[PDB]
């Protein structure tokens, strides 16, 4: 799995591959790892599919109930709910989640939640087995306050390499753009990103 | 503990049980009675893990004695054996199971028939003409298969039992220090003091 | 086992083989792996047979009660959600691997469920020991905008691939078609390509061949009058 | 850790007649739940009117057959083209198997032919070389399904003559080659139904004074 | 160690023309030691017959349990339970012990009193139903029974013919199993008469 | 006893009317890392045989050297080395099969699965398999690893039995092989898009095709797939 | 497997069962657990079928070589010790053998040696070996005397195996009898337990627990 | 095997050794002699793993008999014991060690003194007035500590030995089927046929 | 450990970090992992220090004896000797070696020899625990026929990132340049390469 979230001038973009594996068999080649916990708060999932689905379902429930009582939650609040589940159930969970969202006050924010259940707010984040191969590339090529088109190219190129080297990563590159304008879904097929 | 035997003849049930108690390297006692009277016409012998055996036997004894007082009536051997089996069948799926095997010898005063039941620690019940627990049956069942009849007298049953004990004393490695023999018939329970 | 699911123009079709096994032994040659959750929601199960049956009946029971409570026809996502939350709770110890399909007021749907509680969405899916043989066929012949007749053909061909090439699968092909605005048609033994040939000999014995010790009438009737 | 053994499935069957002998075996070869081949011969003509099959782990089976065929060749060289009798072949195979007592050939071996009086003969081996002449023997995956049927239909076990009620047994009348092939075909048809490792095809080798003949029959491919 | 093969034993059931047959061996042992040759494994609740193989304590326990449940069923429903319904009751009862199961292999046999239709069914130790038309097998010699039944069985056998087929299937399967044998019993079941026959077999 | 380090995945093959076809991708994996992207796993021997090898690459390179040495050795004192006494597929296979079983018997195996594809002197098609255990078998279609589970089912639809071989042309057979390679790229997590394919025909000889790519892939339907159940956006 | 052998007035009686098993599966009911090494020597087979067969037919080759070299029949003591010294070399490797080497010579008289894969070698009057050995011992010990007729001794050995065949699950099939005298051994037939049991039950009045 | 005892008195050495041979559940023999004469005035008893015991004893016996023929002279008990110890000390670091414990009782004709040596399978030698191997010493050494004197007669030694065997028969779990007793003195080796 | 070898127009350059660890303790912070088996055939060592030293010592011996009999060996020949040792003793060795050399006929060549004992000729190669983090960067930035200055910058930047992310890598960056001109040793200190 190769997943990443990147903040930019107008907001934040989430990116992911579409491969799900059982050992070396690809159980699903068109998986959607970019999942919605609120209108403009999404997450990237890595690790156990069952665990991350169960967690995301619970978080969506908590934020739906939060919204009914207290209005729209912050991205920090969403990350806290993820953390509370991941930290308190660390013995029984295998979930690596990246939380990303857009406020009008705080703009684009990214929080990463690794295995332990710790929280780390970052300008951008990478995770999944395929992330290991792009630590160098992403550190060298990331800039703050990029444009939408520049950020899409950054994610596309980064995940392209992650897919190239990681057997557990592959398929299409899905992306979700989060701005004041709304929510845009993007997709990029092998013929496009392999030749980069 | 080690060896417990049972044989049902014409008009009685005979139970034989070893006297030795061995805790590791030493034989701590050579006169131990591995049996409890459940009711006037029902006797239960037992063998298994240390502590559990006596604890289980006395627990069963107490329950049957309670039933006898409450109803002013003696339960049939078949009824007592079923109660015992259920307790062991319950026990096997517990946190810490009773590691006890038993023989139940009784005389049914209603049907005027002796009855012998063999029950293991899992709760496996069988009615038999003759039975045993542990390694005892491996030696004794061949002799009993040959010599046994349904119409044997009590004296003939004791002679056939002597032949079983003699074989055990010859071929078993452990010294079980002889057996205490008890007879169950229409007149109740009595011990054969010379064997 | 080989089970598949295929989406088409106006609905969804699922299919399965009919072999049940105990290690290398065939326990049942004509097993029914296509279960009904509700009238228009059917699922196919692989893995532990008792688990797939039990979990299907439980959710199917609760779905019926839910449908009565809400005065609405049941939805596939409801069956999906209830199944995955049940299976997740038991941490994979309930060995049920399902393909859930159906039609409802929202439209036609097709999902898979893994024993640990993960779900997946697709136009074509396969589960079981023969899933690789079946998926090879699906990946070779599947296209967008399939007709009902094309989807049934593709589904049964995918099951056949499992029947012939996978030792865990065999015997017959069961199918269930769930079209929008129609009753679901359950096609038990849609294909029968494995009939046993006539035996060379009859093994009917002469009467009295077996040695008998005792005979007796068994009283099955109740206690009689008079 | 490396596991030097495997299981290629399959099932074999040897029956001895009055003046003939058959050695049958299915043609399916497998690993786990996959089929390797639908037609991979398992029973072999080894020369000197002897047929052989080593069922189980195919690499060990092929190796053993290869070594025995070699033994026959050298028996001719060393002993003036003398015909290797079925009993002498059996003893030779014991030494081949026991020679690897502490790293065994993981196979069930069966050979068939005619004895020196012209009567049908079948010999059966375990993996480490213990052997015994038999009238009837099935080996391999579905051996447990087939042998009881053969006890009943070949040796007439548990069968008695009507009217006598258990007092008089069914007499042990001899079976023809046509009657035996029927029992073989029915045995493998039944085994194919209930055992997943059995199927595809059935190849029978029949041995008479005239030589070694072959017969092939299709089996279910699921 | 393996609970299903400590005591040993087998059960087999078959359908015929307007009849069913169910049979079992009589052995109970402690591994190699033979203990009893009178341990019947077939029980009946009204006109519904149940054979149970596996761990003997659970065989006894389940018989007592299904006697309990069918007796209450009869009092409340005011009628005897049918084979199809009883089959579901067994399945329910076994699955409630999913993660602490009874180590058994049950087999249901009987004729529906209303429709007259012959019925047999088998289960695994945790509830899965195997509703076969032809035959059901269970026990330590199940492989052997599968081989005998598959070759000997033909559909629509008359009661007296069906008796011969099932008896030979059991006897020859039991003789190839160390933990089965020591006697055998066969029940022939028609809509309103049931015959029980004890078979003469080798006692080793 | 060892463990495989750098590995190669499926090798697939089938017979057709006038010969045999064999194929394998150009990847050398290092666990989940797709480390080496230019590895040739089909190794020709003469103009009548191609050996396809999967499993441990270091052991493959060893076998490659044995075969190279075999050709050299066969030419020694052999005036008919390029004619009647040239190496046959059956000779090359039996040699390898001997080595594999000997190595397993010393508890030090060559961690591979091998398929020898070729055409004999008399024009007969040769296709046989051997692996680290020394296990051998032949079939109209043969495949290793994941190919066994996914390719064989597809190739057996073309040639289901022996009688289907004369009815199968080279165009139909190559089409089936190329399709199977696409399917393996979809579903094998240790496969690559790039692969090599070899045809050995009794008339046109050995045709070795390099730098082939999986094409005509279906991915467009992915855009419609959203969430894992209830999600709509 | 169940095997026995005992010394008496008329020489030696040897009796064995005929069953072979692989787990609970009955592989064979017709095996020879007795091997005739020579007209005067017998060997019983218990434990591993192959180990016993192979090394006891090998033993016969060594005994034949002895009498070729020494122009004299081999003693039971020497024959037994060849086998015991051989298996001792393989001790720890995993051989599984429990055997009785039975014979009669002038210098020794009737002699029985128990030989074991652990290296044990015991001389004795009575031995029972196998999974059903305890059942056979019961009948033997209660009915054994030195002054037994060849007819009565043969029956006791036959009956002792039957007792074991009945109770021991891994014993059965049929009974093979041998009688060893001053002039060599004499085979006394194969006796199917399926027929012998019912015969003995009826005639002897035993086995009253079973119904027939 | 099980129990082997030894006691050195004024003018002789007495060795007692059990008669039972138990292979698992059954007692295969009850008259086994667990000893070998190494030389006319030297006796060795033994106990350990099956097969190894007899193989080792006979091997030692053969070597001492070879020495006797070669030199036409009997080795002293001290010399024989040292030879035996070295063989066991060599054995313990072998591929498969001899699992055998021995007692060596001998009468030294030069010094006119009885001598008893105890050697275990590791090659641990000690000269003693009385000794034992296995669990035997746990019961018997307390009696011997009390009753033993250096100036005891052979008859007194046998009586003290009877008291040891009686204690073993009372408190040990295994039935060792009595003992064979042998005396070693100036006149050689003889067996006490009634004990 | 982070090691790499890169071919370029004028020849080949080897590069390595200088860290040797025992668990988390840095046993040596100034290690020389670039070792000489012949005048213009060098190697990069990764894995066991003992194993790779023993192997390199043996290879240097073999090539010294080769040179005395048959003249200067090829880089391919040197790689073959490494392979023979690594392959035949694979059960007892933990050595990941990159062989690099310069001929006048063949120019710059690079051979990598991973754990198994396989050989792979490549335009450039990377190895060691720290290589995982720069697969993406190196694939995107490598070009054939680079200049000396461009190749030094490529290695410097690549190993800089490898050191940044890998705990087992660090210290100075050592480099060895192999051309017709001769053998040049280079060194780059933390203050220089960390700010890149
Ligand atoms: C990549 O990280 C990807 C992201 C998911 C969110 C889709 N993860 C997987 O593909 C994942 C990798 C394994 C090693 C954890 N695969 C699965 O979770 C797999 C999917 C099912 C549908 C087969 N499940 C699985 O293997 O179940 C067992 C299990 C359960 C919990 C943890 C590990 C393994
Ligand atoms: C094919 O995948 C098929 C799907 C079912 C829905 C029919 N699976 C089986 O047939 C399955 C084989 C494997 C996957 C477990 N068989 C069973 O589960 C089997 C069915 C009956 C006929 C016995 N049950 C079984 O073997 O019970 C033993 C057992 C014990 C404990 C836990 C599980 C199973
Ligand atoms: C009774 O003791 C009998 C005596 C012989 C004379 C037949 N022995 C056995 O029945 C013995 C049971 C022991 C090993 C528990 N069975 C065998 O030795 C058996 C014989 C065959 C003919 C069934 N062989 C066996 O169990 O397999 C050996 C094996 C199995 C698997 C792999 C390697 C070797
Ligand atoms: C980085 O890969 C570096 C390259 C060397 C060639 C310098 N390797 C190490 O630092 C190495 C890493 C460990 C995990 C193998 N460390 C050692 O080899 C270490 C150096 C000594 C001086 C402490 N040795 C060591 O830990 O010894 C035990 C050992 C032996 C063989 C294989 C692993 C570990
Ligand atoms: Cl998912
Ligand atoms: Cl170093
Ligand atoms: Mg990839
Ligand atoms: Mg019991
Ligand atoms: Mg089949
Ligand atoms: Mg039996
Ligand atoms: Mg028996």
């Amino acid at each position: 799995t190769s997943i990443m979230a990147v903040t930019f001038k107008d907001g934040v973009i989430l990116g992911a591959d579409s491969r799900t594996t059982t050992g070396a068999y690809i159980a699903n080649r068109v998986t959607d790892k970019l999942t919605r916990v609120h209108d403009k708060i999404w997450c990237c999932r890595s690790g156990s599919a069952a665990d991350t689905q169960a967690i995301a379902d619970i978080v969506q429930y908590h934020l739906e109930l939060y919204t009914s009582q207290y209005g729209t939650p912050s991205t920090e609040t969403a990350a806290s709910v993820f953390k509370e589940l991941c930290y308190e159930n660390k013995d029984n969970l295998t979930a690596g989640i990246i939380v990303a969202g857009y406020d009008d006050k705080n703009k684009g924010e990214v929080y990463t939640i690794p295995l332990g259940g710790s929280v780390h707010k970052l300008p951008y984040a990478i995770a999944g087995s395929g992330s290991t191969f792009i630590y160098g590339y992403c550190d060298k090529n990331f800039r703050e306050n990029m444009s939408k088109e520049e950020t899409v190219d950054f994610i596309k190129h980064s995940l392209s390499q992650a897919i190239k080297w990681d057997g557990s990563s592959g398929g299409v590159i899905r992306m979700v753009v989060l701005t004041a304008a709304g929510v845009e879904r993007l997709i990029f097929y092998p013929d496009e990103y392999e030749q980069l | 503990m080690d060896i417990i035997l049972g044989i049902r003849v014409q008009d009685s049930v005979i139970l034989a049980s070893s006297k030795a108690v061995t805790r590791g390297i030493s034989v701590l006692k050579d006169s131990d009675d591995k049996t409890r009277q459940l009711s006037p016409h029902t006797l239960m012998s037992f063998a298994g893990e240390a502590g559990d055996t006596v604890q289980f036997a006395e627990y069963i004894q107490a329950n049957i004695q309670l039933y006898s007082i409450r109803e002013d009536y003696e339960l049939s051997p078949q009824a007592v054996s079923s109660f015992v089996r259920q307790e062991l069948a319950k026990s096997i799926r517990s946190r810490r199971p009773y590691q006890v095997n038993v023989l139940i010898g009784g005389y049914d005063k209603k049907k005027n028939k002796p009855e012998l039941y063999q029950i293991d620690y899992l709760g496996t019940k069988v009615e038999l003409p003759y039975g045993a627990h542990g390694y005892s049956g491996f030696y004794t069942f061949s002799l009993l298969d040959h010599h046994y009849r349904p119409d044997m007298t009590t004296e003939e049953g004791l002679d056939l039992l002597k032949l079983c004990v003699q074989e055990l004393e010859k071929r078993m490695p452990m010294d079980f220090k002889g057996v205490i023999v008890k007879i169950v018939d229409k007149d109740g329970i009595r011990q054969v003091d010379d064997f | 086992t080989t089970i598949v699911g295929v989406k088409f123009n106006n609905g969804v079709v699922i299919a399965a083989d009919t072999r049940s096994t105990q290690g290398p032994i065939v326990a049942d040659k004509n097993c029914a792996k296509l279960h009904r959750i509700s009238p228009k929601i059917w699922c196919a199960g692989a893995g532990t047979a008792a688990d797939t049956e039990a979990v299907t009946q439980l959710i199917g029971s609760n779905i019926e009660l839910h449908s009565l409570y809400t005065s609405r026809e049941p939805r596939v996502v409801s069956a999906l959600q209830m199944l995955k939350q049940h299976l997740f709770k038991y941490q994979g110890h309930i060995g049920a691997y399902l393909i859930v399909a159906g039609v409802d007021p929202t439209g036609s749907h097709l999902f898979s469920i893994h024993a640990h509680g993960s779900t997946d969405v697709g136009y074509y899916l396969s589960l079981g020991s023969g899933s690789l043989a079946a998926m090879a066929v699906l990946e070779s012949h599947w296209k967008q905008d399939l007709t009902k007749e094309e989807a049934i053909k593709l589904a049964s061909d995918a099951i056949q691939a499992g029947i012939w090439n996978d030792l865990g699968s065999g015997s017959n092909v069961d199918v269930c078609v769930m079209e929008i605005g129609k009753d679901a048609e359950y096609l038990r033994n849609y294909l029968t390509p494995n009939v046993r040939e006539e035996k060379q000999k009859s093994y009917k014995f002469p009467r009295g061949t077996t040695a008998v010790l005792k005979e007796s009438i068994v009283n099955i009737c109740d206690i009689q009058e008079e | 850790q490396f596991n030097p053994y495997g299981d290629n499935g399959g099932t074999i069957l040897g029956i001895a007649g009055e003046d003939f002998a058959v050695l049958a075996g299915d043609t399916r070869n497998i690993t786990d739940y996959s089929i390797n081949s639908r037609y991979e011969p398992k029973v072999f003509d080894c020369g000197d009117n002897i047929v052989m099959s080593a069922n189980g782990f195919a690499a060990d089976g092929d190796a053993l057959v290869k070594r025995f065929k070699n033994s026959v060749k050298w028996y001719h060289f060393d002993h003036n083209d003398k015909k290797l009798s079925i009993n002498s072949a059996a003893r030779n195979i014991q030494h081949l198997l026991y020679g690897k007592r502490f790293f065994p050939y993981y196979v069930h071996t069966i050979i068939a032919g005619l004895d020196e009086d012209g009567k049908g003969a079948v010999y059966s081996f375990d993996p480490v070389g213990s052997y015994e002449r038999e009238q009837c023997r099935a080996g391999g995956a579905a051996a447990s399904l087939i042998m009881p049927f053969l006890d009943n239909q070949v040796n007439f076990k548990n069968q008695y003559e009507p009217g006598t009620n258990g007092k008089v047994k069914k007499p042990l009348k001899y079976l023809s080659v046509e009657e035996v092939i029927k029992l073989v075909r029915d045995s493998f048809t039944s085994a194919t139904e209930r055992h997943i490792q059995v199927g595809d095809g059935l190849e029978i080798l029949i041995v008479t004074k005239d030589g070694v003949r072959k017969e092939f029959y299709e089996l279910k491919r699921d | 160690s393996d609970p299903s093969s400590i005591n040993g034993g087998i059960v087999v059931a078959m359908t015929g023309k307007d009849c069913v047959a169910i049979a079992c061996d009589l052995r109970l042992g402690s591994q190699s030691l033979g203990v009893s040759n009178k341990f019947e494994k077939i029980f009946h609740y009204g006109h519904v017959f149940l054979g149970i193989t596996g761990l003997a304590t659970d065989v006894t326990t389940l018989n007592e349990m299904f006697r309990y449940k069918t007796n209450l069923y009869k009092l409340k429903e005011e009628r005897a339970i049918e084979p199809e319904t009883f089959t579901q009751l067994v399945s329910s009862s076994l699955y409630e012990r999913r993660f602490g199961p009874y180590f058994v292999g049950p087999v249901v046999a009987g004729i529906n009193s209303k429709s007259g239709k012959p019925f047999i069914a088998g289960f695994d130790l945790i509830g899965c139903i195997d509703e076969a038309k032809d035959f059901i097998v269970s026990g330590t010699a199940s492989d052997q029974l599968f081989g005998m039944c598959e070759s000997l069985y033909e559909p629509n056998l008359e009661p007296e013919d069906l008796f011969e087929t099932i008896s030979q299937a059991l006897l020859n399967a039991a003789d190839r199993d160390a933990l089965s044998g020591w006697g055998a019993v066969v029940y022939i079941i028609k809509k309103d008469e049931v015959v029980k026959r004890y078979l003469k077999m080798r006692q080793d | 006893t060892q463990q495989p380090i750098v590995t190669g995945t499926s090798v697939i093959s089938m017979k057709y009317d006038n010969g045999v076809i064999i194929a394998a991708d150009n990847l050398g994996s290092y666990g989940s890392l797709l480390r080496f992207n230019g590895v040739e796993r089909l190794i020709p021997v003469g103009d009548n045989t191609v050996v396809g090898i999967s499993g441990d690459i270091s052991d493959m390179q060893h076998i490659e050297r044995l075969l190279k040495d075999l050709v050299t050795e066969n030419a020694y004192d052999n005036p008919l080395a390029d004619a009647e006494e040239a190496l046959e597929p059956s000779y090359i296979f039996e040699y390898l099969a001997t080595v594999m079983y000997q190595r397993r018997s010393k508890m030090n195996p060559l961690w591979n699965a091998i398929i020898v594809a070729g055409v004999q002197s008399n024009g007969d098609q040769f296709l046989r398999y051997v692996n680290l255990l020394g296990v051998t078998y032949s079939s109209p279609t043969l495949a290793t690893g994941f190919g066994a589970h996914m390719a064989n089912p597809l190739l057996r639809k073309v040639v289901d039995r022996e009688s289907d071989i004369p009815k199968t042309t080279v165009q139909v057979a190559e089409e089936a092989i190329v399709n199977a390679m696409r399917v393996l790229y979809y579903r094998d997590a240790r496969s690559s898009r790039n692969f090599s394919l070899a045809i050995i025909d009794k008339n046109t000889g050995l045709t070795f095709k390099k730098n082939l790519q999986v094409e005509n892939m279906k991915w467009d339907f992915a855009k419609d797939i959203k969430g894992y159940g209830t999600q709509k956006i | 497997t169940t095997t026995l052998a005992f010394r008496f007035q008329g020489g030696i009686i040897v009796a064995v069962d005929s069953r072979a098993t692989a787990g609970n599966w009955v592989a064979s009911q017709t095996v020879k657990a007795v091997i005739e090494i020579n007209p005067f020597l017998l060997g019983t087979m218990a434990g591993g079928a192959a180990d016993c067969q192979f090394w006891e037919t090998w033993l016969g080759s060594q005994c034949r070589l002895h009498e070729l070299r020494e122009k004299e029949r081999i003693s039971v003591a020497a024959a037994s010790k060849i086998l015991s010294n051989l298996v001792y070399q393989y001790k720890g490797a995993g051989l599984s053998m429990g055997t009785m080497i039975c014979g009669y010579t002038r210098k020794e008289g009737p002699t029985i040696y128990y030989v074991d894969s652990d290296g044990t070698r015991l001389k004795g009057d009575i031995f029972c070996v196998g999974s059903g050995q305890t059942f056979a011992y019961g009948v033997l010990d209660s009915n054994y005397k030195w002054d037994l007729s060849v007819e009565d001794a043969l029956y006791l050995g036959k009956r002792s195996i039957l007792a074991a065949a009945h109770r021991d699950a891994y014993s059965g099939g049929s009974v093979n009898l041998y009688h060893v005298t001053e002039d060599g051994w004499i085979y006394h037939g194969n006796h199917d337990v399926g027929e012998l049991f019912w015969k003995v039950k009826e005639e002897e009045g035993s086995f009253n627990n079973v119904i027939g």
